[PDB]
């Protein structure tokens, strides 16, 4: 029983996820998605300077 | 009778000595008698030695 407890602890250190870290990464990538979407939508409007010159 | 129980207890001490493992590597049989190093830093030589005798 002792050894089972210690070995399950050891395995958990390797296999399981950390919620405190992974939620932070998720929120960071959410914000980056919104920023990149805005920036790409603004980037697709660059060829319209030619209509002004034309 | 007393000595029969002493012998069974010595057999279980020997069994614990040869059976304890981390997955498949034995710990109390003499494989860590000269310790193993774990690198606990980012640079070479920054490490800690774990020693277990038989």
């Amino acid at each position: 029983a002792n050894t089972q407890a210690n070995v399950a602890d050891a395995k958990s250190r390797i296999v399981d996820v950390d919620f405190a870290k992974e939620t932070s990464q998720m929120t960071k990538n959410q914000v980056l998605q919104q920023t990149g979407s805005a920036m790409l939508a603004q980037a697709n409007q660059l060829p319209q300077v030619a209509l002004s010159l034309l | 009778a007393l000595k029969a129980e002493m012998d069974q207890l010595a057999n279980e001490i020997d069994e614990i000595g040869k059976t304890t493992a981390f997955g498949t590597t034995k710990l109390l049989a003499g494989g860590f008698s000269a310790g193993k190093n774990f690198q606990v830093g980012a640079q070479d030589g920054e490490d800690i030695k774990v020693t277990v005798k038989a």
